[PDB]
C-alpha cells in the first residue's frame, strides 16, 4: 500500500524508463490518493503527449491550472497540445504566458521556452504557406 | 529541462 508520494516517485522512475502507459497510470494513482497536487497532473500530461494523446494530456493542464493558475509548466504543456492539435494561436499564448511566468517565478528552463516558442511561430507560419 | 518530470 505505497503512499501518494511514492507513487509519484515510482511514476517518475518509469518516465526515466520510457515506459509511458505505466508512468502515467501510476500518477494516475497517485492522483486518486491526493487529486489536490498540481504535479501529479502536469506529469501525468507530459506522459499523454509522449504518448501522442494531446487531449488527454489538455485535460489535465486542465486540472492542474484549477489548482495551481501560476503553474509554468501547465501552461507549457498545454501549449504544447494546442500545438499539436493545430490551435496555433492559443498555443503561441500559453508559450508566451509560460514564459512570463517563468521571469515573474524567477525559474530558469535555459532556452527551452523560446525554442518552443520558436516551433509555434514556425509551425503557425508554415500552416498559412500550406493553404496558398 | 522544461520537459521533465517533478
Amino acid at each position: 500500500s505505497p503512499s501518494a508520494q511514492e507513487l509519484k516517485e515510482q511514476g517518475n522512475r518509469l518516465f526515466v524508463g520510457r515506459k509511458y502507459p505505466e508512468a502515467a497510470a501510476c500518477y494516475g494513482r497517485a492522483i486518486t490518493r491526493n487529486p489536490l497536487v498540481a504535479v501529479y497532473y502536469t506529469n501525468r500530461a507530459l506522459c499523454y503527449l509522449k504518448m501522442q494523446q494531446p487531449e488527454q494530456a489538455l485535460a489535465d493542464c486542465r486540472r492542474a491550472l484549477e489548482l495551481d493558475g501560476q503553474s509554468v509548466k501547465a501552461h507549457f504543456f498545454l501549449g504544447q497540445c494546442q500545438l499539436e492539435m493545430e490551435s496555433y494561436d492559443e498555443a503561441i499564448a500559453n508559450l508566451q504566458r509560460a514564459y512570463s511566468l517563468a521571469k515573474e517565478q524567477r525559474l530558469n528552463f535555459g532556452d527551452d521556452i523560446p525554442s518552443a516558442l520558436r516551433i509555434a511561430k514556425k509551425k503557425r507560419w508554415n500552416s498559412i504557406e500550406e493553404r496558398r | 529541462p522544461i520537459s521533465s518530470v517533478s
